[PDB]
RNA sequence: AAGUGCUGAUAGAUUUAUAUGAUUACAGUGCGUUAAUUUUUCGGAAUUAUAUAAUGGCAUAAUUAUCAUUGAUUUUUGUGUUUAUUAUAUGCACUUGUAUGAUUAACAAUGCGAAAGAUUCAGGAUACCUUCGGGACCCGUCUUGAAACACGGACCAAGGAGU
RNA sequence: ACCUAUACAUUACCGCUAAAGUAGAUGAUUUAUAUUACUUGUGAUAUAAAUUUUGAAACUUUAGUGAGUAGGAAGGUACAAU
């Protein structure tokens, strides 16, 4: 999917020797409502006892973050099991968008290290301003004025005749 | 997706909307956009494509 | 209630080229005003309990 | 900002025009107040004159299965699935010779050494503006690859 | 009386009249007139109405059960206004630019050539078989002179011979195509007051010399997402 | 000529690649096509030299042990390895792809009126929209002659003949477009003559 | 002259091809006439595909149109005369044949006689012979 | 979520409902109070009281029962209140009207079962030949498993085995 | 996005399985109309025409449903005699 965001809050249904069990919250990225809802109890089968049903999933919500067209560039915090290998990480991406840069680490530590998301757990995201920025990668996409005349598209090719008739001489100049 | 052409113009980086507003007209694109010279070539976009019967 | 709304949208355009209203919307209008006698009775029938 | 959508692109039946639910222009033109009203860059192929020509290439098959109901055609031009969207319903006609007459000219002057096979098209087949047809008699398959002719009648406009 | 109040058709579910017996109804003095003629009576004073041994009886001979129907309904047309340049998909006049003046009760367009212009007479053609082109022709003021009915034009007819009854024939038979005498005298009528129109027109793609030329078309155009 | 399209479609080899122009034209030649490939020395191949050779010189010993007459005939072309290929993308072994193989000519050296008909380009083919930078590529050129093709330099010859009296017929033509242009002047005031056709294009004037 | 019967249906059928019997084709000693398989490794019997169709109850044609001919009748064999008697009113559902062991002598009343109520004999122009 | 407002196409349409049981209940059209209001003036058009329990709305009483309890949610309601909404108060005739009896039928064209004589339109893998496409191993048997590098079988007619 | 089964679905047809209905026809039922009791109104009577068997071992209605060796049961079918 593109893995937008909640906030998933925990209850511990209240059991009469303690009413008012205490209330935990997490940040989840999960492509839809009911996985979201999901995550958030394997997630609380490491830190509190607390299973289904001992436990209530009191008013989730899906975020939205704040500003959609700031250009921050984001660094995630990181955990992942390789063929052996249960791994720290910390990543760096640019997004718009704080979903946007979750997915874009699953579909590049996918790839780049075989890591299937089942055995990826992301343990802080934030976004991080510049000049603590890492990662080569992004600190490259700092400096403006940034020149940079990669002629680029995608080239379709080719166009609407199979047969062409023209030979697309690309740089075109 | 998007192709490039002759002009830039000057903002800062961290510009918003109305600034940019203020500079896409005040260095006078509209204008002379509509004669670029294969912007005219654009026009087969409407002149040429759909040409009706 | 859609045609209403239709009706009310298609006076928007008496915003803008106030055309007609011929014989086509403003009909379509005018009944409200025979329809105002519904509440000028009510002020003379509705007094009645 | 999305709002527009719900007047800009209704503009169109002011463009048709009839009872014009909004007069404003988009007016395709050269004009620098108007770059708008969204042409989709491009495909140019006639062969639509009339009779749109079209190969027949291959029965509804599975891999290893066939299924003769139905033809699979190749129009002329089409290429996306929006193009071939247009002849659905279109009364789609095999044409081919034999030997015989046989018959007389009974309805307007009949030679009879011309034989069809009329059908009509049915549904879109590809990803890629390929389409199915379901015919009168069912295309003896050495037609693969002969020109079937698409008519233009029945015609929306 | 009145209230017709039928609003059916574009809604598609409503009639509204069940709000009218309320306080409309005078809901007494009910006095109607209440036809109850016996006339339908085999009075065989003189009469014999039985009716008699024609048969009354069982000659057997057996077709089908009764037809349930279908009367005329609504008939869908698409856009095409009077009139506009046609071009035609079949029947003798494959490929001539036409223009129609009339759409008719059967569902159908009247359509003249000009038989002057283009030998095509006023005939009649489906919405099926015809391409409505874009826009118009004006005929703002033509007087479309309206005995030139769908109904008034079948062909009369195959009597099965000659009206006689039961008489003798010989093959080939031309009893079908003068064409009318009257058709010629409407034919004149309207391809005069047709072509001093279309002559006003400013000369665009079809107006003038500019129907005359068996459709067939040409390159960077379209028979497939034409804004035709 | 008249047909589903032409009765040819002529394409030229250069600069594309071997088997994507091989899976193109043996699915167009399926829909009834009639294709004819020129140039088949410059069909460009991926990956380096000896890539390929060791991939030729793999299909050749596969040959019958009992008899080798019967077993596989490895033929040297370069139009008959771009041959070999729209048979393996073809139904050869049907009556139907049979006469699919019998609407293709080959060529390799651009003869023989295919030096004057028109021919096209396929972009899905082209090598400069497939194929990335910093990756060698071949030409079949080179492989047939170190496989045994012995008429390299025969048909570089006949294209360097044709190349030179293509400069003659491009002189016949590079003047006679200057007669047009000046031929375009008269007519200026014909009688309302252009005004109908530059008021749809005008970019050319 | 007969008119059709009863106001005739539309018979349609599941297959007018007949089934052909395994190994028919190999064997000149077996009959075309289909039998059931009963033999353990038959892709027949097991119903593989593209070898051939066995028949069962599935193909069963329709029950108002079952039994009739091309014309809508059902036939009915006459073997003499006052055999057609008993089609003097069901000259309208059914038809007759004239045996083959009915000879020329007797035929030419039969088809006379039946020509009277009307029936429609699905063979005469049998035994004409324009001859003794 | 609402029909919101539709526009396009596709395939299909049982029925001898008496060849031993509704074609009728529905609704829909065409005649017989009223009065002003309005609109077009050629229609239409609108209007109240006409009888409801009134259901929704408001106020209030009242009580059952409760997340949490300032409260909210009710529950039984009841009254008052007006704001709306809905249904009932259309018989007598008469239609080629719609529905419902596994909801296909109206319009045309083509063609004459044609005296014997004889065409048109549809169909016919009947049992083959011609042309293509797809599928497709040889049966019987024993066997866990047979196309088997398992056994029998060259072919054909007669005979031939649960009495 | 899209292609693809003997699966899913809606329809026609074949069987199966399970239910359900019909037999006073010197009766039942229409359509009219004469008369009528009249209850305003609807029935009952006379006339004229009309429809109304089925190997009840039949006919009509309704629903689900279909793999099969070895094997068992039903219903047909070929041969020849009394």
């Amino acid at each position: 999917g593109l893995l937008k965001e909640y906030e998933v809050v925990g209850r511990k249904l209240p059991s009469e020797k303690e009413p008012q069990t205490p209330l935990y919250k997490m940040r989840i990225f999960a492509p839809d409502n009911i996985v979201a809802k999901s995550r958030f109890w394997y997630f609380l089968r490491q830190l509190k006892k607390f299973k289904k049903t001992t436990g209530e999933i009191v008013s989730i919500k899906q975020v939205y973050e704040t500003s959609p067209v700031k250009i921050k560039n984001f660094g995630i915090w990181l955990r992942y099991d390789s063929r052996s290998g249960t791994h720290n990480m910390y990543r760096e991406y640019r997004d718009l968008t704080v979903g946007g840069a979750v997915t874009q680490c699953y579909r590049d530590m996918g790839a780049r290290h075989r890591a299937r998301a089942h055995s990826i757990q992301i343990i802080k995201v934030d976004s991080i301003p510049a000049a603590k920025t890492r990662r080569v990668h992004v600190k490259q996409f700092h400096d403006s004025k940034i020149k940079f005349p990669l002629v680029q598209r995608v080239h379709h090719k080719g166009n609407r005749k199979l047969f062409s008739f023209r030979k697309p001489r690309t740089y075109f100049q | 997706n998007l192709h490039l052409t002759k002009y830039r113009i000057k903002f800062p980086y961290t510009a918003p909307t109305r600034i940019v507003r203020k500079a896409w007209t005040e260095s006078d694109l509209k204008a002379q956009w509509k004669v670029s010279p294969w912007s005219v070539k654009a026009q087969n976009i409407c002149k040429r494509s759909s040409l009706n019967d | 209630a859609a045609e209403k709304r239709t009706v009310a949208k298609v006076l928007a355009k008496a915003k803008k080229q106030n055309v007609e209203l011929a014989k086509s919307h403003f009909a379509n209008v005018a009944t409200k005003a025979a329809a105002n006698r519904a509440k000028l009775l009510a002020a003379r029938k509705k007094k009645v309990a | 900002m999305a709002d527009t959508q719900a007047k800009s692109t209704t503009a169109p039946k002011a463009a048709k025009a009839q009872k014009a639910p909004k007069a404003v222009k988009a007016p395709k033109a050269e004009k620098p107040a108007a770059s708008e009203a969204k042409v989709s860059a491009k495909k140019y192929k006639r062969h639509g004159r009339l009779f749109a020509k079209a190969v027949f290439t291959g029965y509804k098959r599975g891999l290893r299965n066939q299924h003769e109901n139905q033809a699979i055609l190749k129009i002329e031009g089409a290429r996306r699935k929006e193009h071939g969207s247009f002849y659905v319903g279109k009364r789609c006609v095999y044409v081919y010779k034999a030997e015989t007459k046989k018959c007389v000219p009974q309805h307007p002057e009949r030679k009879t050494r011309v034989r069809a096979v009329w059908g009509k098209v049915t549904r879109i087949h590809g990803n890629t503006g390929a389409v199915r047809a379901r015919f009168n008699r069912n295309l003896p398959g050495h037609a693969m690859g002969h020109r079937i002719r698409i008519m233009l009648y029945p015609s929306r406009i | 009386k009145g209230k017709k109040h039928p609003v059916n058709s574009y809604l598609k579910g409503g009639i509204l009249r069940y709000s009218k017996a309320q306080m409309y109804k005078r809901r007494a003095l009910y006095r109607l007139k209440d036809k109850k003629s016996p006339v339908v009576e085999k009075a065989k004073v003189p009469i014999k109405k039985s009716k008699a041994s024609y048969p009354t009886k069982t000659f057997v001979k057996k077709r089908p059960s009764k037809a349930n129907f279908s009367e005329h309904k609504r008939n869908t047309r698409r856009n095409l206004t009077p009139g506009t340049v046609l071009i035609l998909l079949a029947g003798r006049h494959q490929g001539k630019r036409v223009v129609l003046l009339k759409v008719l009760a059967s569902g159908l367009l009247l359509v003249t050539g000009p038989f002057a212009l283009n030998s095509c007479p006023l005939r009649r053609v489906s919405q099926r078989y015809v391409i409505g082109t874009s826009s118009k022709v004006d005929l703002g003021a033509f007087k479309v002179p309206e005995h030139l009915n769908d109904a008034y034009f079948r062909r009369l007819k195959a009597k099965k011979d000659k009206k006689t009854g039961e008489a003798d024939i010989f093959a080939a038979k031309k009893e079908r195509f003068v064409p009318n005498e009257q058709r010629k005298k409407d034919q004149k009528e309207v391809d005069a007051a047709l072509l001093k129109v279309i002559k006003a027109h400013p000369e665009g793609k079809f107006f003038a010399k500019y129907l005359q030329n068996m459709f067939a078309l040409h390159s960077s155009q379209y028979p497939h997402r034409m804004r035709f | 000529m008249t047909g589903l399209t032409n009765r040819t479609v002529v394409i030229d080899g250069r600069g594309h690649l071997l088997g994507r122009l091989a899976s193109v034209v043996a699915k167009y030649l399926l829909q009834g096509g009639k294709v004819a490939v020129v140039r088949c020395e410059e069909l460009n191949l991926s990956g380096h030299f000896y890539r390929n050779k060791i991939k030729f010189l793999a299909y050749l010993r596969k040959r019958c042990n009992v008899n080798p007459a019967r077993g596989p005939f490895h033929f040297r072309a370069p139009s008959r390895i771009f041959y070999k290929a729209v048979r393996g993308m073809i139904p050869h072994k049907t009556k139907r792809g049979q006469a699919a193989l019998a609407r293709l000519r080959v060529f390799d050296g651009i003869p023989s009126p295919y030096d004057k008909r028109r021919r096209v380009v396929v972009p899905i083919a082209m090598r400069v929209l497939t194929l990335r930078s910093d990756r060698k590529y071949c030409q079949v050129g080179r492989l047939s002659h170190e496989v045994g093709w012995h008429y390299q330099d025969v048909i570089k010859s006949l294209e360097r003949k044709r190349k030179a009296k293509l400069r003659v017929t491009l002189k016949h033509n590079r003047e006679l477009k200057k007669l047009t242009v000046k031929a375009r002047e008269n007519i200026a005031k014909a009688a309302e003559p252009f005004n109908k056709i530059i008021k749809s294009y005008g970019y050319e004037v | 002259m007969t008119i059709r019967p009863a106001y005739r249906p539309k018979i349609v059928k599941k297959r007018t091809k007949h089934f052909i019997r395994h190994q028919s084709d190999r064997y000149a000693k077996l009959s075309h006439k289909w039998r059931k398989p009963k033999g353990i490794d038959n892709r027949v019997r097991r119903r593989f595909k593209g070898q051939y169709l066995m028949p069962n109850i599935g193909y069963g044609s329709n029950k108002r149109t079952r039994h009739m001919l091309p014309t809508g009748f059902k036939k009915f064999l006459v073997h003499n005369v006052r055999e057609l008697e008993v089609l003097l009113m069901q000259n309208r559902v059914y038809c007759g044949e004239i045996a083959h062991g009915v000879s020329s002598k007797k035929r030419k009343e039969i088809v006379e006689r039946a020509k009277q109520l009307s029936v429609r004999l699905t063979n005469p122009n049998g035994r004409l012979r324009s001859q003794e």
